[PDB]
RNA sequence: AUGCGCGCUAGGUCUCUGGGUCUCCUGGGGGCCGAAGCUAACGCGUUAAGCGCGCCGCCUGGGGAGUACGGCCGCAAGGC
RNA sequence: GGCUAAUCCCCCAUGUGGACCCGCCCCUUGGGGUGUGUCCAAAGGGCUUUGCCCGCUUCCGGAUGGGCCCGCGUCCCAUCAGCUAGUUGGUGGGGUAAUGGCCCACCAAGGCGACGACGGGUAGCCGGUCUGAGAGGAUGGCCGGCCACAGGGGCACUGAGACACGGGCCCCACUCCUACGGGAGGCAGCAGUUAGGAAUCUUCCGCAAUGGGCGCAAGCCUGACGGAGCGACGCCGCUUGGAGGAAGAAGCCCUUCGGGGUGUAAACUCCUGAACCCGGGACGAAACCCCCGACGAGGGGACUGACGGUACCGGGGUAAUAGCGCCGGCCAACUCCGUGCCAGCAGCCGCGGUAAUACGGAGGGCGCGAGCGUUACCCGGAUUCACUGGGCGUAAAGGGCGUGUAGGCGGCCUGGGGCGUCCCAUGUGAAAGACCACGGCUCAACCGUGGGGGAGCGUGGGAUACGCUCAGGCUAGACG
């Protein structure tokens, strides 16, 4: 059984990613929606959108890439450098508004997931409210 | 029976006094019901003592009774004036 | 008590010039000139390159041989210069040029950092008015150093200040050179500081 | 406030008296996960009101015997038996692991 | 180990045995001599050290090493004891404090003079 | 000398065994090379030692020693 | 055995009120009201005695102090796995201020335990402290709070309050008195003695200050306390001089025999003036008392020091203590001489068996400096118990394999609930400490005033993503 998955989109995606694919699918659900919502808006991701794969609806995820580069190994820098789950089932985590974390001096998001949405880390602490800490990215 | 009297807080030789309401049985110096004011004999201070009257007042209207000294800094203080 | 006997010797294992001579630290007796070389018989010898450690450990030298302080105290003020709010090293060299000793030498009242002790220490110093024998004492600007009117007429006094005529004060000061009092109106900064130390090297030696 | 608790009552034998039985999650102190430990709690039923595998508050009280400090408030839910099941066999295990 | 498991048995935290029985904690503690040997090190060097079996005030009884170049020892000395080993002679914990009760301290000794107890040379 | 379960991440080649529109494709199993990645190295590499999540077992310098004592099991041997 | 007083004891009286049984109302655990019925008070003393003060009695309330109860937190060993007879509940009862197996009789047969019961080991707990980047580890001396004990064990009495450290009864050990019958004790109060130990102070001053008991006061008490003494035990400040002064005296060290070194260091020149000696000389201290007004207020207004002739101010005045570790790498600082697997050093690596920067001195050097080394112990380093933050093919580490209990964990959609979660509000988070700010002692150490913070928990309000749950669908998992 798919045990977390919310770490199986991060990962779908972080697996996709290392081996430069254009787009995947991972299997789909309102909650992943919004963690999607927040990776394009946020520029990780190009975007999404849903699909039905026999019947089974989907989302491709469609993932950005830097240019290519020079001398050996021209492969493009990655746009996630990474992407990891925080919250796991059988160990969670929650913060309030105070403990929200500062990512990578900011260069990076934390989803939270909270009462008032999902949203990143900026969005509640000036929104005020704090949640259940799904994930970082850079 | 409860009472307003002077605790030490100083140093040595260099006394400060905490003007504190407290049961008599209470040492000098520990636990206290409230503090409502200081003193300091050198006056080493423009304000070598205040007390908030308003407070003090309700203790006495309570029935805390105070010692010489304490009465001395009150009355100086102007609890006690009736004008 | 601090550190009593020759110091022309430290000017030497430095190997740079802080001078705490006063006069003929300034004329060419200091044996800087014609003896750079470090104390000891390897001192002619050649010197091999210092650990980090070592690095470190000679520039704190430097930094605290100049003002004649005990450890003790320096790094005291270290400590507590590092938790004053703001950039440590510059807060800490405030902290040391705020040292009385150190501003009556400063404003020129005596010409070593050390005779200036002594000055201090026999209150032939007063600040705001009132004596101060103390030389420890922190001076806050806006506070007015003067020398104490009874020692005014001292030989040594009006020696030093005979030769103070005209000669400019570091900017955070001011003087008055027949009346002898004279104002310390701002800490210092790094820039507006000669010396010939970097501090950070410092820090970094507490780091550990 | 006279502290109120949740719980089912497990068993019934004695007289006047049922034994409730009150989860409480929390989060570990410093593994974090949310754990859950309950305790039985000796209720006072005056009435024989109360019965095996039903749900109930309990309230503070003032003491009514020794381990007995607690009175049965109102019936919330009625008649779930599996958590019943449940207690009785945790201890139906400890006929195991011993000798 | 899994954080389930972490709660359910969760971590041991490392207890240590002490290298000393000077014991009943003490920082030295006073004894009398039994034997005052001397004694054949360990593999790697050649030598003959002096040591003194002693009986302590702890109702302990070990060699302990003798510091120092001349000692007065005798079997029935009083001594204080140190603490602290040598690598190369086997049994051996503890060290004796010179110029305590009867061990004293190096005769002619100038150095380190708070080590072997010595006093300061007078001087002209 | 590789706990079980699931998802994910180039291919090639040999092969056992079902189904196909049977140059081949498509499930399921056994090997060998080898993307990315991992690894102290050797190696691992869709039959992970990769990327993940769940749960169980286990480790915490060598010798003393799988000894001693205790307990449990077993007719003994001797086991845990 | 006899005498006698009282604010000592007792009986009537009055009943503002109160207690109690029974009824009734409200309230809702034994809260409040109420109505009949029974029961319950008291002490006098001093004055300027016609009026006041000091008391006394019953009651309601206040306040401060506490008793009991509950949630939650609170070390190690599972080589401690079962524990339990007042033991678990029940009626009725005794006891108490008061609930309760707190105690008793009688009835039922329960109660607890792998979520660690029972057992063994250690331990006063906390504010806080130390350490750490933090999470965390360690700790609880002094100051504050709470507990417990007062030679060992038991028990009550008196009382508002104790099961009582300088109260009592009894058993026990020890010491002392003993006419051998029997008695007297109880420094874990301040000093002090003895022992034990590595080690831990004066048989001081004082009631002036603050506090406490009694007293109308005057006052008495106070080894609380406020001081002084002792010890570098710690922290902070301070001195052993300043400027000049050789192309650099002798001595001591090494030389390549040219010299390099100690080193401006000394000598000496000049100046300041630690110690020390005269003279003033405290604040800490205005109440209690005194008079006016009315013993209020208000107003005035006099006595009152241990520390101490100390602090401090003004005056004169002398160049006036330096020690300790280290110098092979870690680690800042190097050379001759002496020793030759010796004597020794040593925290780890490891030096010494002939030229030793490691041993033992000397010169020189580095580090600190009225200190500096050592030992013991705790944290650190140590991401070496890994929550942050580790691992298990060959390095230590996957159970021989399965079935499956407790337990952990759980696909997609919708809705109710709001337990987790989040936010707001407020209560609590004592003082000291910690952080910030000004301030007070010449600075600091120390102290004061003010500010701000804060996990956690109580309460009320709100949010509904995720987690939980209840209800209803689904079919991609699973089974058929
Ligand atoms: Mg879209
Ligand atoms: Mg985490
Ligand atoms: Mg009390
Ligand atoms: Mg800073
Ligand atoms: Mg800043
Ligand atoms: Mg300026
Ligand atoms: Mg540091
Ligand atoms: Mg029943
Ligand atoms: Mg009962
Ligand atoms: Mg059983
Ligand atoms: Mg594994
Ligand atoms: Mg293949
Ligand atoms: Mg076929
Ligand atoms: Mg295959
Ligand atoms: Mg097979
Ligand atoms: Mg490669
Ligand atoms: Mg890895
Ligand atoms: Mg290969
Ligand atoms: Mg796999
Ligand atoms: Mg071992
Ligand atoms: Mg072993
Ligand atoms: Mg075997
Ligand atoms: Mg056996
Ligand atoms: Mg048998
Ligand atoms: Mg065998
Ligand atoms: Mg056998
Ligand atoms: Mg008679
Ligand atoms: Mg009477
Ligand atoms: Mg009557
Ligand atoms: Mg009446
Ligand atoms: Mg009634
Ligand atoms: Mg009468
Ligand atoms: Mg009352
Ligand atoms: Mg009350
Ligand atoms: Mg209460
Ligand atoms: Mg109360
Ligand atoms: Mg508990
Ligand atoms: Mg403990
Ligand atoms: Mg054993
Ligand atoms: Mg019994
Ligand atoms: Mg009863
Ligand atoms: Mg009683
Ligand atoms: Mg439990
Ligand atoms: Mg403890
Ligand atoms: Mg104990
Ligand atoms: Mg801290
Ligand atoms: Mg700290
Ligand atoms: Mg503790
Ligand atoms: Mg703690
Ligand atoms: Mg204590
Ligand atoms: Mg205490
Ligand atoms: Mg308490
Ligand atoms: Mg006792
Ligand atoms: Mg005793
Ligand atoms: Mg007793
Ligand atoms: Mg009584
Ligand atoms: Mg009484
Ligand atoms: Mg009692
Ligand atoms: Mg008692
Ligand atoms: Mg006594
Ligand atoms: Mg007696
Ligand atoms: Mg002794
Ligand atoms: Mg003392
Ligand atoms: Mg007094
Ligand atoms: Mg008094
Ligand atoms: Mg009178
Ligand atoms: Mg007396
Ligand atoms: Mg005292
Ligand atoms: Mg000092
Ligand atoms: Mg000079
Ligand atoms: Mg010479
Ligand atoms: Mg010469
Ligand atoms: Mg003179
Ligand atoms: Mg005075
Ligand atoms: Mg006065
Ligand atoms: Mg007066
Ligand atoms: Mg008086
Ligand atoms: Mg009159
Ligand atoms: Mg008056
Ligand atoms: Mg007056
Ligand atoms: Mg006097
Ligand atoms: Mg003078
Ligand atoms: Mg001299
Ligand atoms: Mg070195
Ligand atoms: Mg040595
Ligand atoms: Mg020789
Ligand atoms: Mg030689
Ligand atoms: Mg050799
Ligand atoms: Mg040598
Ligand atoms: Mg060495
Ligand atoms: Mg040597
Ligand atoms: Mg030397
Ligand atoms: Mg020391
Ligand atoms: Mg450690
Ligand atoms: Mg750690
Ligand atoms: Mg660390
Ligand atoms: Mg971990
Ligand atoms: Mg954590
Ligand atoms: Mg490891
Ligand atoms: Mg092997
Ligand atoms: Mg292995
Ligand atoms: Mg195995
Ligand atoms: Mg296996
Ligand atoms: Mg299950
Ligand atoms: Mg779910
Ligand atoms: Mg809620
Ligand atoms: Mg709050
Ligand atoms: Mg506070
Ligand atoms: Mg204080
Ligand atoms: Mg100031
Ligand atoms: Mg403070
Ligand atoms: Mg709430
Ligand atoms: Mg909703
Ligand atoms: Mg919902
Ligand atoms: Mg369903
Ligand atoms: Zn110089």
């Amino acid at each position: 059984m798919l045990t977390d998955p919310i770490a199986d989109m991060l990962t779908r995606i972080r697996n996709a990613t290392r081996v430069y694919k254009e787009s995947t699918d991972v299997p789909a659900s309102r909650f992943k929606e919004e963690i999607l919502r927040i990776l394009a808006r946020e520029g990780f991701i190009k975007g999404y959108e849903r699909v039905d794969v026999d019947g089974k609806p989907y989302l491709r995820v469609y993932l950005k890439y830097g240019p290519r580069r020079q001398g050996p190994d021209p492969r493009p820098e990655q746009v996630i450098h990474h992407i990891r789950r925080i919250s796991k089932p059988g160990r969670r985590v929650y913060v309030g508004v105070k403990e929200i974390p500062r990512v990578r001096r900011g260069l990076g998001i934390a989803i939270l997931s909270t009462s008032k949405g999902v949203l990143t880390d900026r969005e509640a602490r000036k929104l005020g409210v704090g949640g259940e800490l799904i994930c970082e990215v850079w | 029976m409860v009472k307003i009297r002077l605790a030490r807080f100083g140093s040595k030789h260099n006394p400060h006094y905490r003007i504190v309401v407290t049961d008599a049985r209470r040492k000098r110096d520990g636990k206290y019901i409230e503090k409502i004011g200081y003193y300091d004999p050198r006056k080493t201070t423009p304000d070598w003592l205040k007390v908030d009257v308003e407070r003090a007042r309700y203790w006495l209207s309570v029935g805390a009774q105070p010692t010489d000294t304490a009465r001395r800094l009150l009355r100086q203080a102007g609890v006690f004036r009736q004008e | 008590g601090r550190y009593i006997g020759p110091v022309c010797r430290l000017c030497r294992r430095e190997g740079v010039k802080l001078y705490l001579k006063g006069e003929r630290c300034y004329s060419p007796k200091c044996a800087m000139e014609r003896r750079p070389y470090p104390p000891g018989q390897h001192g002619q010898k050649r010197a091999r390159r210092p650990s980090d450690y070592a690095v470190r450990l000679r520039e704190k030298q430097k930094l605290r041989r100049i003002y004649g302080i005990s450890e003790r105290q320096f790094r005291n003020l270290f400590e507590e210069a590092s938790k004053k709010k703001g950039v440590t090293g510059s807060v800490f060299l405030g902290l040391l040029e705020s040292r009385l000793d150190n501003v009556v030498y400063r404003l020129g009242f005596a010409v070593s950092r050390r005779q200036a002790r002594q000055l201090v220490r026999h209150g032939h110093i007063t600040v705001n008015g009132r004596r101060v024998d103390l030389p420890s004492y922190r001076v806050r600007p806006g506070d007015e150093i003067a020398v104490a009117e009874k020692s005014r007429n001292l030989e040594l006094i009006r020696q030093n200040l005979e030769a103070m005529k005209g000669r400019k004060v570091g900017p955070w000061l001011s003087l008055d050179v027949e009346g002898m009092k004279g104002k310390f109106l701002r800490l210092p900064d790094r820039e507006d500081l000669a010396l010939p130390v970097n501090e950070q090297l410092v820090i970094e030696f507490y780091s550990r | 406030p006279k502290k109120v608790l949740t719980g089912v009552v497990v068993s019934d034998k004695m007289q006047k008296t049922v034994t409730v039985l009150v989860e409480r999650q929390f989060p570990h102190p410093l593994y974090g996960k949310v754990i859950k430990r309950s305790k039985k709690y000796l209720a006072h039923d005056p009435e024989e009101k109360y019965k095996l595998g039903d749900v109930v508050e309990i309230i503070e009280s003032r003491p009514i015997s020794k381990r007995k400090r607690f009175r049965v408030l109102r019936l919330v839910e009625s008649g779930r038996m599996d958590l019943v099941e449940k207690y009785l066999i945790r201890r139906q295990n400890y006929e195991s692991l011993s000798k | 180990p899994t954080i389930n498991q972490l709660v359910r048995k969760g971590r041991e935290k490392v207890r240590k045995k002490s290298k000393v029985p000077a014991l009943k904690g003490a920082p030295f503690r006073r004894g009398v001599c039994t034997v005052v040997r001397t004694v054949t090190p360990k593999k790697p060097n050649s030598a003959l050290r002096k040591v003194a079996k002693v009986r302590l005030t702890s109702g302990y009884e070990v060699t302990a090493y003798i510091p120092g170049e001349g000692h007065n020892l005798q079997e029935h000395s009083v001594v204080l004891i140190r603490g602290g080993r040598v690598k190369d002679l086997l049994g051996v914990r503890y060290h004796i404090v010179r110029g305590v009760y009867d061990a004293a301290g190096v005769k002619d000794r100038k150095k380190s003079r708070s080590k072997y107890g010595t006093k300061k040379p007078k001087e002209a």
